[PDB]
């Protein structure tokens, strides 16, 4: 911006975000690729079953306890045994139902909770902290918004310590990986589904955008470049030019694509 | 998944099991 | 220190133009420029509304190069609208 | 109409003023009751805080019975605070 | 299924015209104070019928 | 479009679909609204159970 | 577990599919942008719905 | 299941879930404080209630 | 059902049972308002627990 504005460059074409603040000093074309702030976390664990989930439900006392009691059994029905037998299977119609219910629990209980849907969900809970960069437009936009859930995440995160801000987006997601996910890291949609696609593939994006926004090309106020660039950018927007680039450099060589 | 343990409520069932085993050892001990 | 909207206003005013009579004849492309600095200044009860937002559009809507004095002139007095929203 | 903010905080000043003069030896009283029928007459942005905070809370706190003249005239340039929340 | 291209609606005026530069920094400021988003949910969502 | 080129309106706000074709005649405000081309279906009654 | 979480998803046949039958009709308005775009389209399968 | 579903919790948690379903209508007195308190309200929740 | 519900047991022994316990010693702090509200209390419960 202080490049295009100072006049040391003719043009800027990035992942430059349209803001207000930006529109008055610069002029910007409409947009070429859509985004907005959303949510990335570390993916939980597919699968660690092992063999112990089956003894998961009973404990370990209850095993060892029906195993004595089935050899008290055995040695009490080799010294009448129509009480034995019936005795034993209500204990063992007891002990059946109490493994059948209390796994119905674990599988119902498991299949119940879900971790995160939204931000509101994120305002809500102080058990995963979360965070943005060090600087550009989402901090910003966190920062100068009068929306509740937003306003009060920012003062959370203004507020919270250790400081929950991060200078690259590679360290954030770095971050994201290291925590176990108990850190949240707030980025543009683009970036988060790129990240998302590339390998180890154990990050990703959940939930909507809190907002919706575009880059675009930036021109000083006044150029002649800049109805051409604009026209240009509705050419390759309409041609179908945008969408297949983002194809080309997001998803179709994208080894987890 | 909170897992149970459930091993003191159903200890009361394995108590009533243990009782329902010693009166069969009564009864197994009058027939003889 | 209570900020005293009125006197927000009246310092919007002179900040923008101040800030516009160094750009001569540039005058109508750098209103928002001046303006961002004159909410810098002056401060603002909302960040994005800025410190007068009707004297903002007004001079957006009527300055033409050179024709500063004039038209701030006329726009200054005008109502700023809502400056919490 | 548009709202403008100095407008609201003259004609609130203002209509206090006009409106503690009837009430005059009673005047410490009636301060607030004074106030909401200014705020009613020049308007607010924030229903609860009032045309001029700051204004308000001044008079509130020196204005004595007889001594209104004085107290206006001190108080009316007073700075109105946020008249947000 | 998915939207098949991806564009956008706009408020349209004269070239030249001095509304152009008012109206479009509007629509930006209404934009990131969420009226629009408000006002999309308000015309669409929440009087919707079929939950 | 027709209006505004012409002069028999000072501005347009509709659900006016940005495109190049009229973005040559005319001034486009930044989009107010994100949308695209996509299909409506009638909804299934019923869903097929299955084995 | 599973009747205790009563979930119902409702799969699509997306744009790709559409194209690849002729039991399901489809169209678009007398004209605008949408036909435009299927007109003016050199994307395969939109070529094809065109068509 | 429907015993799961019998002893489950989280029928109704606070005010802010009268605002996020427009199921079930509410209201208060023609006048008075309570009115009053929902019409000079500017926290979020209450203020959609009103609205 | 109960089991995955599970529940939570809240118990009350609330004021009265102070006075009728000598096993739970209670106290107040050393000084302030809730010690003159025990002392100046001229309720059966309340004095008998002052006592
Ligand atoms: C900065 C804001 C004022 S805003 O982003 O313009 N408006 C907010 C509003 C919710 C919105 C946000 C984003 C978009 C949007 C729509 C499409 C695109 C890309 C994919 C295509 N570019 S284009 O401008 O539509 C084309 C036709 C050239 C990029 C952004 C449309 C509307
Ligand atoms: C990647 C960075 C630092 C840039 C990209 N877009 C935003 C911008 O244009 O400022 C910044 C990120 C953000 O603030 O979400
Ligand atoms: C509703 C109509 C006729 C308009 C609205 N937007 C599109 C446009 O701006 O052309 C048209 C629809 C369409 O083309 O399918
Ligand atoms: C019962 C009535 C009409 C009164 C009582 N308190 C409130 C009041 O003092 O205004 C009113 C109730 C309410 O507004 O919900
Ligand atoms: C901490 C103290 C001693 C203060 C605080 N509030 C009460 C007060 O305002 O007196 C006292 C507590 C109490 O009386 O139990």
């Amino acid at each position: 911006v202080g490049e295009l504005v100072y006049g040391k460059a003719d043009i800027a074409i990035a992942p430059l975000t349209i803001t207000l603040v930006r529109e008055e000093v610069i002029d910007f074309s409409k947009p070429f690729m859509s985004l907005g702030i959303s949510i990335m976390i570390k993916k939980p664990q597919k699968s660690k079953p092992g063999v112990f989930s089956f003894l998961d439900p009973l404990a370990y006392e209850i095993w060892m306890c029906i195993v004595f009691a089935y050899i008290g059994v055995s040695v009490v029905l080799f010294l009448s045994g129509r009480i034995v037998g019936g005795v034993w299977w209500f204990f063992t119609l007891i002990i059946i139902s109490s493994y059948t219910a209390n796994l119905a629990a674990f599988l119902t209980v498991e299949r119940m909770v879900s971790p995160i849907e939204s931000a509101e969900d994120l305002s809500k809970q102080t058990e995963i902290a979360y965070g943005t960069l060090d600087s550009g437009s989402t901090k910003e936009f966190f920062r100068r918004s009068k929306i509740a859930v937003f306003d009060k995440m920012w003062t959370y995160m203004r507020s919270a310590e250790p400081s929950v801000f991060v200078r690259t987006t590679a360290e954030g997601v770095a971050r994201v990986r290291k925590s176990k996910g108990k850190y949240a890291y707030l980025l543009e949609s683009t970036m988060n589904e790129y990240i998302e696609q590339r390998k180890p593939c154990d990050t990703m994006k959940v939930g909507g955008n809190l907002d919706s926004k575009g880059y675009g090309i930036a021109t000083p106020k006044g150029s002649s470049l800049g109805t051409p660039v604009n026209l240009a950018v509705l050419k390759l927007s309409e041609q179908g030019v945008l969408d297949k680039l983002k194809n080309k450099w997001w998803y179709d060589k994208g080894e987890c694509g | 998944k909170t897992s149970a343990l459930s091993l003191s409520n159903v200890a009361g069932v394995f108590y009533i099991l243990v009782g329902g085993l010693g009166l069969a050892m009564l009864v197994a001990l009058i027939e003889f | 220190g209570p900020a005293d909207c009125c006197r927000m206003k009246e310092c919007c005013t002179d900040r923008v133009n101040e800030c516009l009579q160094r750009y001569s004849g540039r005058e109508d492309k750098f209103v928002s420029f001046c303006y961002q600095e004159a909410t810098v200044t002056c401060g603002s009860f909302n960040e994005i509304v800025g410190c007068c937002y009707g004297y903002q559009m007004c001079m957006i809507r009527v300055v033409k190069p050179n024709s500063l004095s004039g038209a701030h002139e006329a726009c200054k007095t005008v109502s700023c609208g809502n400056p919490c929203a």
